């Protein structure tokens, strides 16, 4: 019962999103957007039934592509550890409402998938044809992220220093950097938020997302026509549903009964940065 | 029978009480009061008493314990219970029965040495656990059934390892794991089984040991077994400035030349220090060596010598090693029919060394299970509803032959070997051996071979210029160095290694972190060779030299000359 008050106090802060994002794998350097996406995936959306009997997915599916050594398996292991229900596979029935991590990609379950480039390493000049998955199976994933080995001398120095600092200070002290939540506390908070309530969108946010979806579809059309080539990542109504789910999850994180325009804007920004850069 | 007399029985009970409440150690401390206070603090259910002290004080008790184990042990348990009640009356609320554990039995016997004469007698045995059951309740209690085989290192070649059953009660339940080397003190009792009688056609009793004390066979016992003369000889060898030269020259006397391969194998044998920074990720302290060579270089001879030298060693062939054989597998017991785990070769190689011959013959499916044990030194078995984790801390030495039978210097090392890049990446040291027609080298080889043939006749039964060490002395030195030294890397210049790694990236993209980790554990092992608590930069220099020699040997001929010219600073 006291943990209810603790969770209410934690979720009433104006900076719950930043604290949760920092709580997602503080050991791994960088990837703030990826950490935020992982957090909102862990929170997840809400499922809704209809009088006609049809059901709509209330879970988010994500796909990751990148060169080896970008710390993907570590992220999957952290997600499996943090989630109340988690399954890790090398490439469904036992998981109900949890998260299933699938490595080497080449039932109410959220799917987090990681895969490698077709040639082993990404080719920037060639552009497309670096993904072997068909567009039909690619459309199921809500967001697709691309990671490349950004070779910077100072970034390599910083990465080495961060790794060595973790190695050295790891045995000495195990403390939160800046207000990071403990693993058990974060797990219980996520479970409480998922069990308690689920929010819904508003009319103004709906209209804004409608206009943005129409503009994005027109832009994707124009890019496909000018490029004279079929994009491997099409945009359909499922993308709109995914953005709605992400906005609802963002509203769910604050336990508000009605979603706000800020959640929709953040969901649109994340969807842009992932899919449009990927496409 | 004589013990069953009430008078002597009660008198011995009170004598044991006086021994518990009266013994004094060499430091003037009543040890058992400290032990009972510790057990009360920990709320345990068993008490450990040294057999040596009891034998020193009461010789009659030391004579009686092997002869009448059950009655005397029950009496001692009752005496301990009443002593605890007198000292800690409230301790009846947390525990209702307390058992006395006997440790350090002077008589140690092997599973092969079990006869009828040991029946219903306390015997100390040593072995390795293979399979274990679950915790079972009894309408009296906790139960554990385990299956123990002889240690593979102790087993002579050509003879199958024998297996025995053991029973654990209460505190001893769940005190061991499969694949863990332990020694046991227990009662060698016999069991009546009509099924065996019907099958064999005559009365047969299945002998099962009921263990009293369980102690895992860590190398602490080996440290205790070391003679102070051995320690002084090891220290005198350590202060020698040419200890490394004689150590390297002492390996494979019957084989001529090939300094680099024996150097790398010795450096891997000494091993590094495994680390677990923060309990988040674990850094291995093991060196993986892959040996590709042209036929006629006596690779199998090197593997056989390593097999003999190692205290714990398992030899496997490429054709006869399956994935199920190498790893642990789930099986239904033929008698009791519960799911059981039988350890594979790698599991029995834990804390030891595993040798793979003709690794290029491995099936890819069999290769898949290898990477997990290579990277994490642990195996997670999820089969038949059983999920278990087992330690796989082993040093792996793999042998392979190039495709076509000859190594092509005009191709990359990856192309000449039919193995995937991750498998090669898991390896830390790579050594390629070729065959060249040199008349002077031919003269040296012929002379050395004929001399060795003359020396080792049953009727009749160096490059560095240093005398090789005796095999037993080398083995003792290896044990002591493995079990005593823990180096510290407090005097490393990070700028030099950073510049070297930047150059390595520059010259590798023109043609990783784990290479740095391998070099670090290599320097740790080299420091352990000299028995130094702290690492001197000479270890780092030698590790850099050997690693750079290994790396350039894996490149094409058109670029290795330029690589040598660029890195002539460190090779000189
Ligand atoms: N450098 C050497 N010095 C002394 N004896 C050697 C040497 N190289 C080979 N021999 C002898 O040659 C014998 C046969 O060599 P092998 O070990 O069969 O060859 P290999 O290099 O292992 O290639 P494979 O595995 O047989 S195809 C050994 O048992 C040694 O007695
Ligand atoms: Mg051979």
């Amino acid at each position: 019962p006291q943990e209810e008050e603790e969770f209410r106090r934690l979720a009433a802060l104006p900076n719950v999103y930043e604290v949760i994002s920092k709580s997602i794998a503080p050991s791994i350097f960088g990837g703030t957007d990826m950490k935020k996406a992982i957090a909102c995936l862990l929170f997840g959306g809400s499922r809704k039934r209809l009088p006609d009997g049809l059901t709509r997915r209330g879970d988010i599916n994500l796909l990751m592509l990148g060169d080896p050594g970008t710390a993907k398996s570590q992220l999957l292991k952290f997600v499996e550890k943090c989630s109340p229900i988690g399954v890790y596979t090398s490439g469904m029935v036992l998981a109900d409402g949890g998260v299933v991590c699938i490595d080497e990609f080449d039932s109410r379950c959220s799917v987090l998938a990681a895969a490698n480039s077709v040639f082993g390493r990404w080719d920037e000049t060639k552009g497309e044809d670096n993904i072997d998955f068909m567009p039909t199976i690619l459309s199921r994933f809500d967001m697709i992220f691309i990671v490349k080995d950004e070779h910077n001398e100072e970034r390599d120095v910083m990465l080495a220093k961060h790794v060595i600092t973790l190695h050295v200070s790891a045995l000495t002290q195990t403390q939160a950097v800046e207000g990071e939540i403990d693993l058990a506390k974060l797990k219980k908070f996520i479970a409480y938020c998922r069990v308690k309530c689920g929010p819904r969108l508003s009319a103004e946010a709906a209209e804004k997302l409608k206009n943005r979806y129409i503009i994005m579809r027109s832009g994707a059309r124009q890019h496909e026509r000018d490029s004279d080539r079929r994009s491997s990542i099409p945009i359909t109504v499922r993308q709109l549903e995914a953005i709605v789910r992400i906005a609802e999850a963002l509203s769910k994180m604050k336990l508000q009964p009605f979603a706000t325009e800020a959640d929709v804007e953040e969901a649109l920004r994340l969807f842009q940065v992932s899919t449009l850069d990927a496409a | 029978e004589w013990v069953s007399m009430a008078g002597p029985r009660l008198e011995i009970h009170h004598r044991f009480k006086n021994f518990l409440r009266t013994h004094v150690d060499s430091h003037g401390h009543n040890v058992f009061k400290e032990r009972i206070s510790d057990m009360c603090k920990e709320n345990r259910e068993s008490l450990v008493v040294n057999y040596e002290d009891l034998a020193a004080r009461e010789h009659v008790l030391a004579y009686f314990l092997p002869e009448a184990p059950a009655e005397l042990l029950q009496i001692f348990d009752e005496a301990a219970l009443e002593v605890v009640l007198a000292m800690y009356p409230k301790y009846d609320r947390i525990t209702n029965h307390i058992h006395v554990r006997i440790s350090h039995l002077p008589l140690v016997e092997e599973l092969r040495s079990l006869r009828q004469l040991h029946l219903n007698q306390l015997i100390r045995t040593s072995g390795v656990v293979t399979s274990c059951t679950g915790v079972l309740p009894q309408l009296s209690q906790n139960y554990q059934r385990i299956r123990i085989q002889e240690s593979p290192g102790k087993v002579a070649a050509g003879r199958l390892p024998r297996s025995k059953d053991a029973i654990l009660l209460a505190d001893l339940v769940d005190s061991c794991k499969p694949g863990d080397e332990i020694e046991l003190t227990g009662i060698y009792h016999n069991n009546y089984d009509g099924s065996l009688n019907t099958a064999n056609g005559f009365p047969v009793f299945a002998t099962v040991i009921l263990a009293n004390h369980v102690a895992k066979k860590d190398n602490k016992v080996a440290v205790g077994e070391l003679t102070d003369e051995d320690v002084k000889m090891i220290t005198s060898l350590s202060k020698d400035q040419q200890i490394g030269e004689k150590i390297f020259a002492s390996i494979a006397p019957s084989i001529y030349g090939h300094e680099d391969i024996k150097r790398g194998l010795a450096l891997a044998l000494f091993g590094g220090e495994p680390k677990n920074p923060g309990g988040k990720h674990k850094v291995r302290g093991d060196i993986n060596v892959l040996l590709c060579g042209d036929p006629g270089t006596a690779k199998s001879q090197f593997l056989k010598y390593i097999e003999k030298v190692s205290s714990r060693a398992i030899f496997t062939t490429g054709q006869g090693a399956s994935a199920v054989g190498l790893t642990a597998y789930v099986q239904r017991h033929p008698v009791s029919r519960e799911w059981t785990l039988e350890a594979g070769a790698l599991v029995l190689a834990d804390r030891g060394v595993c040798l793979i011959d003709e690794f290029d013959k491995m099936n890819d499916q069999d290769r898949t299970s290898i990477h997990e044990a290579m990277e994490q030194q642990s195996i997670s078995i999820s089969k038949a509803g059983i999920v278990t984790s087992l330690q796989a801390r082993c040093t792996v030495i793999a042998a392979a032959n190039p495709i076509g039978g000859r190594y092509d210097p005009s191709l990359t090392f990856s192309e000449n070997v039919d193995l995937t890049e991750p498998i090669i990446s898991r390896f830390d040291i790579l050594c390629v051996v070729r065959d060249t027609v040199d008349p002077v080298q031919d003269e040296m080889l012929a002379r050395f071979v004929v001399g060795s043939h003359v020396r080792h006749h049953p009727s009749n039964k160096n490059t560095y210029g240093v005398e090789p060490l005796p095999q037993e002395v080398l083995k003792k030195y290896i044990i002591y160095a493995k079990e005593r030294v823990h180096p510290k890397l407090n005097q490393m210049d990070q700028d030099k290694v950073a510049k070297m790694y930047s150059d390595l990236r520059k010259e590798s993209m023109a043609t990783t972190v784990r290479h740095i980790e391998s070099m670090i554990r290599m320097a740790e092992a080299h420091a352990r060779i000299h028995l130094r608590d702290y690492v001197i930069e000479d270890d780092v220099n030698m590790a850099i030299r050997v690693m750079l020699e290994s790396f350039i040997d894996t490149q094409k001929f058109s670029v290795m000359r330029s690589m040598r010219k660029t890195f002539a600073r460190y090779l000189s």
